[PDB]
Parts: C-alpha cells; structure tokens; sequence
C-alpha cells in the first residue's frame, strides 16, 4: 500500500464527473452505469460519492472460488477477467455493493483506481474525491468506510 | 385431508416400543390442533390425579393444521402435559423451525409415555424413528446437547432438547429447541427429564400439502399486507423483539417493581427495548416464516445469545429491582443454557429477596447477598438453581414453595403457584382476572388484556374499568386457545383478527373456516381444560390472587392507590363462561360444546 | 406368488418358490452339481444331461432328471450322490472326454469322478461338446450369425454356408461361452479374426488401446464420439471437464 | 440478461418463508428440502440464503452430455428434464451446492428465476431476496451503504 | 436411492486410497487398475475422482441384451455377473467411462455402493468421496460455501 | 506371492540384455526391502571401491514389501548405488506413485548396469519390458520429458527420470517421479545420466496379494485413528506441509543462518509454513495411500509447481539469508524441473557466498552479486548450476569441492562430502550425532534426532543433553532403517511406534512381524552399510563434523553460546553400536546380525 483513495461527502456538489471519468476511462465512452464510482444525491444537498476503497478484509476475495480476486502491491483488490467464472458471489460478498458485475464483458468490474492514476480523482472539481498517501487520517477514513461495517 | 399429516408417533419409553398411529380427525375437527389437540390427547390418555413425575403421566409434542406452512408465523408447536409445577394442565408453545421439521418428517404429534430405564434421545428421520443412548449428552446444556446431536444425526436435523435443570427435575424446567427457543412454563421439561428423555432429534424433506394453493397465496398477501402496516408488528417487534414493551408498560403503572412491592420502576429506561437495540443488539431473528422477526440476538458479558425477551426482562430486573441489563441477558444466557424459566426464576429470586428483607433467609446459606438491585445474586442464583447446589435446592421449588417452606406463601405472587408474568393487576383489571381465571396458573397470553388496556390494539379499554372485562377477557381466552391450537403467533393477534386467521387456514385445510368456528372451538378447548383441572384437584377457589395485590394499594406512579377488584369480576366472568357461581362448568355448557362424554368420564 | 413347497436335498429342509429348478435349489441350499451346457443367461436347452440328479416322489422311485431345468412343483425329495446317478454322470463323462480330451473343464471333472480316456472309443475328438452355448449366446445378443449345421454324430457349430459369418459382429461372446475353449477369438494389433473372418479393432486416438470392434459400435448405434475411446481414457476426459476451484 | 436474483444476507432474518415459496410454486407443497433457495442459520444471528446466480461460465453446463443444460435468451441456466438422464454430474461440478438432484422426478434442479417472477423474493420480508435489472445490480446496497454517510 | 455417493474434487489429495480401498473390497488384493473408483490428477494439483453416479436414466442398462444390469430396490445399477456374456456394449453406452470389463473374471464391473457400505468413503482422508442421504446430496457443499458468507 | 512380488528385472545398458530373476527372500528376510535389499544387492554385485560413473556401478530401483498396499502412506521406493557425491552408499527414498506402479507391473526391484552408448529410456508395460531411444528427450527438464514420454507410451504411466542437471553428471544431481517427486541426495540422480538413461516409464495393470486381509483392515482403521487423531500428521502436515518446521525449529534457535554461522533466522515468519499457506499454497497433495497430505502445491513467480519443502525453504532462505518467499518457491522449481539438490545447491550457493565474503569469489566471476541475502542469486546460480554454465562449473562440485577449489574446505558445512539441513548441531547435540555417523553423508532423516528434542513426539527430551543421546539415536538409526525398508512414511514415526507398522506389515507379508525383529532388521541393514562404506574407503575418522560447528559456539538467539560436544558421545555410540573404539564393527556383532559373510568377504 502506497496511495488510497479518500471520500469526503461534505464537500461532494453532484457534477457526476466522477462516474464520467471512470466510464470513459475504462470503456470508452460516458457510461455512468458501467462506472467504479457512483454519486448517490440526497435531499439537504446531500451527496456522497462511493467507490471500492479496498477494505483489508475483504470478503469479495474470499468469497471468490475461481481465484480472479487477488491484491497487489498496493493492497489493491483487482479482478483476473480471463478467470471470472461468471459468478455474482463477489458482488452479495461486499457489503457495500462496490463490487459490480459488468453484464456485457460478463466480468466482476471494481474499482482498481486505475493502476495509481485516478481519473475520478483528477475530473473532481471539488476534490471530494482524493489520492493522499496512506497516513493516520487515510487509515482513519478507510476504517470510516469499511470499520464501521454495520 | 391436508394441514394436518395425520400421523402420532407414539414412544414408550419403558418397553422401547415405537409405534405410528392414525390421527383422530374428529377430535382435530372439534380441537384445531396442537394445544387443543395435544389437550384432547391427554385428558383421554392421561388420568388428571397422577403424579407429574410418574410414568403414567405423558409429555406430548404436537403441532397445529398450519405449522411448517407459509402462512404467516406458522412455525409453532405445543409441548402438553401435566405441569408439575400448577398440578394442572401445562400447554407449552414454542416456535423456532422445529414443529415444522416435525411435520416435514410427517407427523403431527409425538407422544412420550413411561420412563426410559436409561438416558436416551429419539431420533427421526422422516419414516425412521429409533431410540439412542444418550448417556455421553447426559448433563451437557441445551449447545452443547444439539451440537453433539447433530453432529451424531445429521447437519441438518432440530433438537428440542432438556438441559441440566430438567434433568435435575427442577419444577421450572423446560424443552428446549434450537438451543434458544424454549417451551417453558409449568414445568415440561422437567417431565421430559423424569422420563429420562434427553432430547427429540428430528429430521425431515417431506411436504406439507395445501388443498386450495391460490386461495391461500392471496389471504397470505393480505395478511402480509397487513402485518407490515402495523406498527407493532411491523415496526415495533422487528425494531425492539417483545422487549419494546418495557416504556409501555411502565409508562402506564402497570410494571410490578420488587416483588410486585410497587408498578413503577425507576430504572426502566437502561433495560428497555430501545436501549437493548442501542447497546448490545447484535440482530433479529425471525421465527419460520414469521414477517415479524421478533427474536434478539444479543451479546452481554462477553457472551452471545437470544437476547432477554420482556418477562425476562421484567423477571431479572424490575422484579428483583436490577437495571444491569448486561446482567439480565447474562441470566437469560444461563435460563437459555440449563433450561429454566426466567419468569419463574426471577420471580423466586425476587421472593427470596423479599424473604431476606424480612431477616428471615441467613445470606450466608446463600453465599450471595439477597439485597434488592443485587446483579451478581441473580446470575450466581440461576447456576445454583440449575443446578440444584446450595441455595438452589430451594430455589428449584419454585416462589410459592419457597414461601410455603418458610411459613409465608402470601410473599409469592403466584396464581395456582405459577408466578404472575411482568403485568401488575392492580393497575390492570382484566390482566388481574386473567391471572386467576387462567387454565394454567399465574399466565398473561392465555388472555392477553395488555393488548387493549395498553396497546389498544383491538380496541382501547380504561385499565381501571371492570363493566366490560369478563367478556372481553373471555374473548380474549378463546381466540388465544384458537390461535394456539392453530399454529400461528399470538404476536398475529396484534395486526390480524380471527376472519384472517380463518381466511389464511381455510385453504390449507380443505374445509370452511370461520372466525365463529374458531372461536366455538377455543372456548371448548378452555372447558376442556377446566374440566382437566377441576378433576386434577384444582378447585374453584384457586381462581384468586394474592393478597398484596387484592388489599395493598399501589404506592406510587401513575396508578398510585389502586388495587384488584376480581371480587366484582370474577362472578360475572363464571356467569359469561357458561359456569355456575361456583365456577364449574354446567351440563348446559357443556352439552353446546360436546364436551358431556369428557364430564361422564371424569364423573364431575 | 404362489405358496412355497417344502423339499429335501441329501437330508436338508428347505422351502422353495413355485416353478423353481432343481439346480436353483440346491445353490440356495449348498449343495454342488455339475453342469456343461446351462447358462444362466441363456435359454436352457438340456443338452449335455451332465447336472443329472435322483428325483424321488411319496411312493415312487427314484428317477433321473436334470437339475438345470427340471422345476420344483411337488414334495420331492432329490439325491445328488446316489449310485445310479454316478454312473449316469460317469458315463456322460466318459462320452463328453472322449469327444474332448484336451479340454481341461472335462479333465477335471473326470478327475473328480476317476474317469479316463478311452482309445477304442474315442471317434473323432475335435473339442467340441455340442453344449450350444455359443448360438444361444449369439442368439441373445441379436445377430444370428452362427448355427448348428447337420444331425447325429456329424452335427457341427458353423457359420452359415461355411463362409466368413456376414452377420458375425466381432464381439467375441461365443468365444467366451465355451466350456472347451473350441472358438479362438485371436487378436493381433487392430485385427480380430473369429470364425475366420478379420473385423478391424478401434483405437482410442490418446491411448492406443483396444476394447471393440468398428462393427460391434456400429451395431450398438453409438453415435459419441467418445465411445471410441477406452474406458479409461474416455473417463479421463471426462473428468478433465470438471474445473475444481482451488479458492 | 435482464434481470438479476440479489442476496444480501446481512439482511436476512432465518425465517425461512423463500423456501417455503420455492417449494409451493415448484412442487405445489410447503418442501423446503426440494426448494432451490437454501437459507442457512449459523451462529450469532449470521444468516445466508443461498442458491444459483447463474454463473456465466457455468461449471454445470461444461459437464452435461445430454444436452440438458442450456441457458436461455434471458441468460438463464435452465435444464430440460426430458433430456435429463439422471447422472447427477452437474451437483458435483457446480462448486456452490446450488444444483441439486430431484429423486421423486429423476431430474437436476436448480434456480431458474420463476421466469422472471421470483416467489422467494416476493414473499421475503426484509428484502435480503431482490429481483433487480442487470445494468443496475449492487445499486441499491451501494445507496443504503452510501445513505449510512448522508 | 436411500444413499448416494457425492464426490467433491475439490477436496481430493490424490492419494488413492479410494482405489486401494475398493480393489481390496472387490477382487481381494490392491490392484487399482481394477477399482471401481478412478481418481485423475491434473496440473496445479486438481485430482478429481470419477466413479458411477447410478445414471437415473442409464445408457449402459438400455444397451444390455442378456439382462445382467439392473437397479435394485436401492436404486443401484447392479451387474449379474453370472448373466455377462462379454459383448461389452455396456462398456461403450457409458457416457463417463464407468463400466469396464474385468477379463479375468469374465464380466462388467461398475459401482455398486458396496451393497450400502463403500469402502471408498470409508477410507477416504479428505471427503472427497462421501455417502449421503440421496435427499440431501447437496446440503452439505451449499453449507460449506454459505459459511464464507456467515464469516463476514 | 504376499507383500512381494518376488521378481527382479535385470537391464544390461551395455549390452540391451533385459533379464527376469527371482528375488532372494532369504535377504528379503534379513532385508526387509527398498533401502535394505537394495544395499544387500548393491553389496553383493557392486564393487564398493569401483568408480560411481563407471558402468561396473549399478543403479537399483527398490521397492518395499507394502509399497503399492492400502497400508498407510505405503507409496514409497527407493534408488541405490554408489554416491557419486560422497563415495559412500546411497540410498535414495521417494514415494509419489512411481514405486507403487512398478510394483503393479510385477517387480520388486530394477537393476541398470553398464552405460547405454546412447540416451535411452525403459518402457515397462507389466512383463512386456523394452528400451527405447530417448534422444528427443534428452536435454529436457522433468516436466517435458514426463509429458513426451507419457504421450509416446501411456498416459496413465509413471515416469522416474533425470533432468539436464543429471545428464551434465552434477553431482547432486537426482531422479524424478511424477515431476515434484525426488529421489534426490549424493547424486543418485548423476549416476543415471552417466548410464545413459534417461528415465524408466513403468504402466502397471496388475496387483498385490495380502495374507490377511481382514486383520490388515483392522490394523489399518487402528493406524489412521492414531494419525487423524495426532497434532502433526492429523492438522500440522496436511495444513502446512514439512515447512511447518520453520517456526518451530527457529523458536528453539536450531535454524543454521548464514552458512551455519547463526542459529537464528530473523527473516522466519516471511518463509514459515503458516505464511506460504496463507499467501502462496494453492492446495495440499498427498503421496500414494497417504492420509496425510504433506505435499504442497504452490504458486509463486507466476509459476505452479510443487511448493518447496523444510529444507528447501532453509536451503534457499535461512542458508542463504533470503527472505523472499517467493524466490525461494521459484528456485524449487527450477531445481525440481533440471533435477538437482535445494539442499545441496541452496548449501553450496551459501557457501560461495561466505567465499565471497573474504573475497575469494569475485562478483564478476559469479554473473551475479553473492550477497547474503540476494533472492536473484539463487534462481540464477540454481540455472547455471543445473546447466554448468560458466560459475555453475564449479557450483555443480557441492560446496566441499568448492571450497577446496579455493583452499577453504572448513567452510562447506558437509559430514561426509554431503552437505548438512536445517538442524544446527551445536544446539540439537543429537542432530551432531546423527550428521557424524549418517552412512551416507550429513543426512538427518536417516536418524530424525530433531523429533524427540523439539517435537517430543517419542518423549520429550533435553537438547543439550549428551547423556541418553547415544541410545536415543542408534534405536532411530534402526528403526529408520526398518521403516524405510518396509516402505511406509518415516513421518509416520510420529503417529506410529513400531507396533502400528508390524501390526500393518504381518498381515501383509503373511509372517509374524514384531517390533524387536524390524529393529533387528533395521540394525543389520545399517550395519551392511557400515561395511559397505569402510570397504570403499570411508575411514572411520570421517565420523566427524567441520571445526565451525565444534569450536565456534552460536553468537545469538535462544541457542546461543552452545557447541557440540560429539567427542563425549561419539564412543558411547560406537560401544551401544558393538562396533570397536575405531568405529569398525566387531566380529561378535556381526555374527549376532548374521553379517560375517560380508565381512569376511571384504577383509575388513
Ligand atoms: S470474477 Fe466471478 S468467478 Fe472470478 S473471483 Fe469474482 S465472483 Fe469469483
Ligand atoms: S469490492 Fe467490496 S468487499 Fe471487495 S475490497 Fe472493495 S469494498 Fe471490500
Ligand atoms: S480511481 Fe479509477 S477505477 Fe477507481 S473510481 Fe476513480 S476512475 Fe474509477
Ligand atoms: S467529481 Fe467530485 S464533486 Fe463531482 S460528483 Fe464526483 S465526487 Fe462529487
Ligand atoms: S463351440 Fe464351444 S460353446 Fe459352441 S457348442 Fe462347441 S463347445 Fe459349446
Ligand atoms: S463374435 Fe460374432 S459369432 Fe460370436 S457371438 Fe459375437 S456376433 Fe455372434
Ligand atoms: S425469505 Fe428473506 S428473510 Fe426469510 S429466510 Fe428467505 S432470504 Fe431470509
Ligand atoms: S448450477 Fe451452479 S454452476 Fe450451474 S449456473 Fe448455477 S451456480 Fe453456476
Ligand atoms: S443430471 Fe441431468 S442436467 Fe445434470 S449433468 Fe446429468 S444429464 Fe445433465
Ligand atoms: S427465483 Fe423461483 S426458483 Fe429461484 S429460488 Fe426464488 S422461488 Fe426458487
Ligand atoms: S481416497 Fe479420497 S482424497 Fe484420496 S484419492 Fe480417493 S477421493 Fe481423493
Ligand atoms: S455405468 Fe455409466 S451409464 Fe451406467 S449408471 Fe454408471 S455412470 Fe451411468
Ligand atoms: S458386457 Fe455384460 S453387462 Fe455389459 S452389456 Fe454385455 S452382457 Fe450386459
Ligand atoms: S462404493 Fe464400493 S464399489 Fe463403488 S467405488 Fe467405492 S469401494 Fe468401489
Ligand atoms: S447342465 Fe443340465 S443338461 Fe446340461
Ligand atoms: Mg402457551
Ligand atoms: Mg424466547
Ligand atoms: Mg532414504
Ligand atoms: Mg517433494
Ligand atoms: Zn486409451
């Protein structure tokens, strides 16, 4: 692990530039659907974007039989598409739904932030979405997202 | 016929003999099922003066029309006997998944008569039934017995099983099934323990059939509907399990607090529904197929459990003045483990308490202090009586022979010497004749008058009012005995009437049923088991309370200087009963509920 | 169902079901008779009169029967070690050796019952017994290709018209129901010549081995592929098709 | 595919009414042994429904030689019982438990989504079974995740 | 069926004491070629065990002529090895190769369960091989995935 | 017949003589088999003074009497000839399923002698046994060659062949069966390839007979509770292989580092069982008719192949002070596709590396940085070594030729030109013993010390004790010898005693078997090998251990300030042995084991 990936919902305004990178990033063309990020907007102006923040337990990979969920050197959970079996099991292990499943490809698709290179990250007018090296506050947001479970 | 699988395992302990008998589906027709039925079963089979512990008296396991379905909370089984606790009739319900298991290895009851010469457990298999040692499980508590017993029957199998204290014959003892659902009052599971019965073990992949399936997908949609639209059943239950009721029972006067010494409790809101849900609710558990999903899962003290339902609650802390509430479900966690009633346990803990006010139990017999508020006594005590060592030889008798034993009986607040659970009947009326005129004791769900002085659930009632109480006490008794006979939660009641009940059980059945016709057939179950009991030796004159109650006032709350009037009830209850003024049944009655072959054989 | 009959083999009591043979009797009982021509599989046919046992009646003497098919009806009671039925099976022995010398079946029963061969009576020994059990075998499988061919002493198991069998499939059953072991069944590669006539064997394509002929698949109407594999072959790819999850 | 089985088993509560359902609509009788929707109880209140998401690799299918397993123009698995020869080789390829063998019928048994109208996700009262469009299958858990920080 | 035989690849070592075990039932001598029983170890360490699963619907009974397979009242595909003649046509129908031919012995061999008492299963190290109840053939696999589930 | 088969097959590679010979049950009764029988006929045929690459040398492949049964973990073999490494006998143990399938063909033993003028391979089909060309194969590694020959005979065949380490005459090279499987140590695998012989292809149809089958099914069922039931072979092997050991033996500081200059691994946790389990372990894999699972199936590099084993993950790691796990995998598999030694590569590449620590070694020469430490040094040195490409010339020698090579022969740390495994001497005093008076070089498992003092499996001992040390390691000398011969799992030793073995062993072989006579047996055949060793020139004062291990104490860990005291239990060894204060065995003694011929034969 060297960078994660910080959500900050408080400053967060609904662009949804956020999904637009990610979908033209990894397919090709605007498609929020098939994004890694999703902008959930609430009344009050309340929005929270939602991306894989790569929870040290993880159940998407154990819950994984065919083996195509594996971390890296980043502690970065990736998918082997050329092993997915077709199974939605990662997709009901994560208790976040963060983990979706491209019907297309027929591939699990998360958030892989972009081999160190987020483009949600750099379209983010309001830099709700960041890239700051792990430390105490980084470790401190990601027990935020995952530690609280619930 | 369908609902029904219409078959009676019949086990005798004594000469091993297994056999496998027709159901009486005229006595299924006149008695729904399981309460009823097993009732039925009983009073043919078992004479009403035998000793609970003898051999001649039977533990029966029965199961109604719907159970094992998909109608709505119809996962619920009785376990019927003769209480050795009241001396009457005992009528025990429990849910979980395993009367439905039951009914899916194809039999709708079970019945236990004699006394097995060694510890032994019966094991099902759909249409394989044998007896196996159960020696090496012998002593272990409720985990542990299903644990090993699945491991030596199957995965997938349902154990209703006895832990230490049913064994040890303690009076409150209970059956045990799914290690945290229970069939306990009056003492079942210790005539499963006389019996030495050790545990039912079943398994079963047959099906219930249904003779009517659309019909009863569209009632289950309604009633569905219905369930969730509620707001205690759809809301409160699965929000805060039973135990919601903690705020609204002491909001309104009515939580007995020291041994019914007051109805107020000032440390009512750390043991509540809602701080349980806050602090140490892990999740809720859903009995089968029950919408409502009341059960607790809870961990207290280190320990997970099903959390402390609301006479639990009651019983370990407003009864004997605790609001530890990691305490109580500790002591529940135990009551779960060594199957005991925590109703009943609480409530001798209380009188013990209130004994040793009086400078009358030495403390050092007991090796705990007594004093009120005392978290440690009711965990230490709940061992102790489990297992029947040091003061918990006496506390295994139960409040009102622990009374007895030390010359004052009057400190029990037991009706037929079963404890009265958790509703004060000082500040309730109609809970106050539901207490002495019930058929088994000192019990609240026989007729739940709660629900209307409270909740106003079916309608709001004046809890000081008395005009109306008998017949809505008696209505209340007979849709309860229908309910139970049925298979359904009595939880149902709260957002379903008889006409659903009826509407849900009419196709499955395969014959016309209706809210009169179940309501005909609960009243005759109820004389049938006053019968059972007025020529088991309980006379009339039970049908009363203590005296605390009838002559104290309330001190303090909301309902302060209030008391029980069942002296201006209690006729008009006989008279609306079809009773005399002496409070047996008439020939008249009983000629309109075909019960007169029951009254020649008992010769009353 | 009919009611069982209550019979006694050599001093033994036992309840056996209606229209049972005499053999079926006394395998269930214990007790061991010879036989050549019976097969269990094959309609029975009574040629060899080897399995001959006493049959005595309430009243009526002792009589020689086969036990291979004659069936239990009555309350008899049935001799196996008797003296006219050892002479009745020396003699058919003596008969049935003498046409086979070489055969080690019949040896060993003729050392069982001391019986030799004998050069005066021994009129041409081709090792054949005329036990049928090749055409009744042929004959339940479903091609009829060989038949008996002449009557008496002259009566000859033969492929029709003395030719290579046109309806012989390459099976290689007849061979395998022969007491005397008359019928060669030669394999040479992916040859097989039986009733001199050559059939081609199968290869698997991963194996090299041989189980059947082409014309034994293509009477069974096999139309797999995998058929032409060997069993063990066949079932290792079969088994390669299961993909085990290691996660 | 259109539409997609989800299971949240956070969510599930044991009360078994999904098995109850898949029975009555396959066999016509209350038989949780032969529902194809199996919700296990395990300890500390963990409950887990569980039964086929139709895998888009299938195991199943790569070892039926009778041509009984096919999956359909809505991207389902389905089994044609009349080609079926009872081999039971396709509960011991599926790596799920989620194919089973019908004894009574001589057939494999196994989720086929009611065509399109899941009675074990009609008749569960917490939602923990879903019927949710493809494009759009771990949305909802993402929004109740997300909705947690709102 | 009352019991069926479940086999779990995924379990397997490939040690193949099930082969051992059932040429010791069945021909009295450990001789794996003639076990009933096949286990196949493939690269990464996937051994698979492959034996009769008694087809509902069997090729191998439908192709038999002199009558020696049928089911018993255990539904199990049973040889009469009295009644083989050796065409081996049932060694052919088999879709998975679980009918050979013992030469010696002159007859078919297949699974039979060990007439209730596999000695496969018995002497299993792992599972892999297991007989279970034909009404829950599936329980326990599902079980054991569900528990990943739990965990979480 | 029972147990054996009775015959042998005889291969002539000078003259393509293919010969059929019954085997001497005489010699199998003093000898039980595989190492045993094995030596005795290397003994008999072998000159002990003739050249190891010579064609007078003979290789044997040697089975057991219940190699191929369903007796537990019976899959084993062995190869015997003269060690090209160390000039003394060398009998090389490996299971797999390559023993098991020629004793299904029909044999006992194989016996190569002279050298083929060309590579050639057998092929044995059960009695059908023929030689073939194998110059398409020759040059490819274990894996390629087992696929070429396997689709070129029979896909169901077993193939034991060398791989180009073996054919370039390293001399720690091995033979291979079933590509992961070695029979590898004191090169074995070189005298092979000097012969010509690419591999042996084996395809067996046939079976073994039993005595008794029932008792040995009895037996059986006894064995695998006492297995199951035991910590190390019921969850710690199948669970974490033999690497396992790599917590345990460094937690007692007995882990040499750094060529055997420390006892204490800091890098341990990264390369422990428990951490390849977690991290790399695909699966677990069993030998033939082995309950347990010892095996590892790993991925490392993006390779698959089988994981490295206790001494491999030392050899590759502690030896050479790399803690990259993965590295370590990767040059297992480098040494299980060429057929070389990880102990002795791993040893010698530590070797070069303390070499290059005074500078004797120049960096350039290497191709590589030596390091301590350097995860690329070992794949890169494992290459050239199995190749001899440029430094690898030297590498391929074993480290006690390398170091005289630069003058420095105290730095190979070697009992017998073989290099040592993971067990420090100067902190397991037994483990010194065994490594001094191994017959065959430094090994440990033909005495496994290391069981008693660490795992306390027999009674758990003192490792710095030197008191009952003697005694302790000649009872596992023999009963090594006996259990190899039979051909069951040395790690059976830790489940069993010698009861379970001969309980399993009577009702196979059809004669009464006990555990003094397999002590017996075990005792002669360590004795023939004695002689055999001091007829080739192995003097009685190579029973010795290099200075470092006897004069430097451990600088640190929790060993730390210990040496070994091999002087003091040397001739108490040699008086338990009945052999003279020279090491010699004694006229007395071997007329008690029956030995005389032999000794008369060699004049000693
Ligand atoms: S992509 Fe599918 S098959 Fe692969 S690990 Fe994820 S859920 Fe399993
Ligand atoms: S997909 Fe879900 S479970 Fe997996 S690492 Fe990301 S957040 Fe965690
Ligand atoms: S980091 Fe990359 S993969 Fe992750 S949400 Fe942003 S754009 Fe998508
Ligand atoms: S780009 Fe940034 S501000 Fe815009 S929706 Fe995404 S997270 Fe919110
Ligand atoms: S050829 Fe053989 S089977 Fe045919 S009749 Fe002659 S002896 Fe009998
Ligand atoms: S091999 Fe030819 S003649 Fe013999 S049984 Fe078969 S089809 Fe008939
Ligand atoms: S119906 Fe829903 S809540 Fe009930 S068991 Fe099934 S999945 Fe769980
Ligand atoms: S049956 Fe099993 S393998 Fe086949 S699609 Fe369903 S889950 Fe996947
Ligand atoms: S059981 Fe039926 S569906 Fe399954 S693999 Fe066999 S034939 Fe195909
Ligand atoms: S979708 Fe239908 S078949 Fe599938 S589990 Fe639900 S009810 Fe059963
Ligand atoms: S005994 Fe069990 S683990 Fe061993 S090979 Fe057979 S199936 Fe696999
Ligand atoms: S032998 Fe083959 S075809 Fe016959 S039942 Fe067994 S698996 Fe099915
Ligand atoms: S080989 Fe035997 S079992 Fe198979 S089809 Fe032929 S006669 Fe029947
Ligand atoms: S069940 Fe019996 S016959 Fe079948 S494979 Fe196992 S041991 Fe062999
Ligand atoms: S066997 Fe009966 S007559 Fe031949
Ligand atoms: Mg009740
Ligand atoms: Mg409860
Ligand atoms: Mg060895
Ligand atoms: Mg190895
Ligand atoms: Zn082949």
């Amino acid at each position: 692990m060297e960078k994660v990936l910080v959500i900050s919902p408080e400053k967060c305004v609904g662009c949804g530039s956020c999904e637009l990178a990610c979908s033209l990033e990894k397919e090709g063309e605007c498609r929020p659907s098939l994004a890694r990020v999703t902008v959930y907007r609430f009344e009050a102006g309340a929005n929270v974007p939602m991306t894989c923040q790569q929870c040290d337990d993880a159940p998407c990979i154990s819950v994984c039989k065919a083996g195509a969920l594996a971390r890296d050197e980043k502690n970065v959970v990736q998918v082997d598409s050329s092993k997915c079996i077709g199974c939605r099991m990662c997709v009901m292990a994560c208790p976040f739904g963060n983990m979706s499943y491209h019907w297309e490809q027929s591939t699990a698709i998360k958030c892989d932030q972009c081999n160190g290179s987020p483009y949600c990250v750099e379209f983010c007018p309001t830099k709700a979405l960041d890239y700051v090296p792990a430390d105490a506050i980084s470790l401190q947001k990601k027990k935020e997202f995952s530690a609280r479970f619930a | 016929m369908f609902g029904y699988m219409g078959k009676v395992l019949r086990v005798n302990l004594s000469t091993k003999n297994i056999t496998l008998e027709p159901l009486r589906m005229d006595w299924a027709k006149d008695f729904l099922g399981a309460r009823g039925l097993g009732s039925r079963y009983l009073v043919e089979e078992v004479d009403p003066n035998v000793d609970p512990f003898s051999p001649d008296n039977k533990l029966i396991f029965a199961t109604g029309p719907v159970t094992g379905t998909l109608a709505t909370s119809a996962g619920r089984f009785n376990v019927v006997t003769k209480g050795p606790l009241t001396g009457t009739i005992a009528a025990s319900n429990s849910g979980g998944y395993f009367g439905p298991e039951l009914k899916y290895a194809g039999y709708d009851m079970i019945i236990f008569e004699g006394k097995s010469a060694n510890p032994v457990y019966l094991w099902i298999y759909n249409d394989h039934v044998e007896l196996r040692d159960a020696s090496h499980v012998w002593g272990k508590d409720s985990y542990e017995t299903t644990d090993a017993l699945l491991s030596e029957t199957d995965p997938e199998a349902k154990v209703a099983c006895i832990g230490p204290a049913g064994e040890r014959l303690v009076l409150f003892a209970c059956v045990m099934n799914d290690k945290h659902r229970a069939a306990g009052r009056t003492g079942v599971g210790a005539v499963m323990g006389s019996k030495n019965l050790k545990a039912v073990v079943v398994r079963g992949t047959g099906g219930i059939k249904l003779a009517d399936k659309e019909a009863f997908l569209e009632a289950l949609r309604k009633a569905r509907k219905k369930i969730a639209e509620h707001p205690v059943t759809g809301g409160g239950l699965p929000a805060y399990g039973t135990n919601v009721l903690v705020n609204v029972i002491n909001a309104a006067g009515a939580l007995p607090t020291r041994n019914f010494k007051e109805a107020w409790f000032e440390g009512a809101d750390k043991i509540s529904g809602e701080t349980m849900a806050e602090t140490i609710l892990l999740k809720n558990k859903a009995c089968a197929s029950c919408a409502s999903a009341c059960g607790r899962v809870t961990k207290a003290m280190g320990e997970i459990g099903e959390g402390p339902e609301y006479e639990a609650v009651w019983a370990y802390g407003a009864q004997c003045g605790v609001d530890n509430l990691e305490a109580i479900c500790k002591a529940n966690f135990i009551c779960n483990k060594l199957g005991m009633d925590p109703i009943t346990m609480g409530s001798t803990i209380g009188c013990a308490m209130e004994l040793a006010e009086l400078g009358l139990i030495d403390e050092k017999k007991a090796g705990v202090s007594l004093h009120w508020g005392n978290a440690e006594a009711i965990v230490k005590l709940t061992e102790d009586t489990g297992y029947r060592r040091g003061f918990g030889e006496e506390l295994a008798l139960g409040s009102y022979r622990l009374g007895e034993k030390y010359g004052h009986p009057e400190l029990s607040m037991s009706a037929k010497k079963q404890e009265m659970p958790a509703y004060d009947p000082r500040a309730l009326q109609g809970m106050g004749l539901e207490y002495a005129t019930s058929n088994r004791g000192g019990c609240h769900v026989r007729g739940y008058l709660t629900s209307p002085e409270v909740l106003g659930i079916p309608e709001k009632l004046d809890p000081t009012d008395i005009a109306s109480k008998p017949q809505w006490t008696k209505t209340f008794q007979d849709l309860t005995a229908a309910v139970d006979s049925l298979g359904f939660c009595l939880f149902l009641t709260f957002a379903l009437d008889a006409g659903d009940l009826a509407a849900q059980v009419a196709p499955i059945i395969g014959r016309e049923v209706t809210a009169e016709e179940l309501l005909l057939a609960g009243e005759r179950i109820w004389n049938l088991e006053r019968l059972f009991n007025l020529k088991a030796g309980i006379s009339p004159k039970e049908d009363t309370l203590p005296p605390r109650l009838l002559n104290e006032p309330i001190p303090a709350g909301p309902s302060k200087g209030r008391v029980n009037k069942l002296h201006e009830m209690l006729p008009k209850y006989y008279e609306l009963r079809g009773w005399g003024k002496n409070g047996i049944p008439t020939k008249e009655r009983l000629e309109s509920l075909g019960l007169l072959d029951i009254a020649a054989k008992y010769s009353l | 169902m009919r009611d069982p009959i209550d019979i006694v083999i050599d001093g033994v009591s036992l309840s056996v079901p209606m229209e049972t043979t005499v053999l079926e009797a006394a395998q269930m009982a214990g007790v061991e008779i010879p036989t050549l021509c019976h097969h269990p599989a094959l309609p029975p046919d009574g040629n060899c009169r080897l399995c001959m046992v006493e049959i005595l009646r309430p009243g009526r003497r002792g009589e020689l029967a086969i036990s291979c098919m004659y069936p239990i009806r009555a309350q008899i009671e049935v001799n196996t070690k008797s003296d006219e039925v050892i002479r009745a099976r020396k003699f058919v022995l003596k008969l049935l050796l003498n046409r086979a010398p070489k055969s080690a079946r019949l040896n060993a029963l003729a050392n069982e019952y001391g019986v030799s061969v004998e050069s005066r009576f021994s009129f041409d020994p081709d090792e054949c017994v005329r036990c049928d059990r090749c055409v009744r075998a042929c004959e339940t499988l479903g091609p009829s290709a060989i038949g008996p061919a002449w009557r008496g002493f002259n009566k000859r198991i033969v492929p029709p018209f003395m030719e290579p069998p046109r309806q012989c499939i390459g099976c290689g059953a007849c061979a395998d129901v022969c007491p005397t072991g008359y019928i060669e069944c030669v394999d040479e590669g992916d040859e097989r010549t039986i009733w001199d006539r050559k059939f081609t064997l199968i290869r698997c394509p991963i194996c090299g081995q041989t189980y059947t002929t082409e014309e034994a698949l293509k009477f069974t109407g096999i139309e797999d592929p995998d058929a032409r594999l060997c069993p063990t072959c066949r079932k290792r790819e079969y088994a390669s098709k299961f993909r085990i999850f290691v996660h």
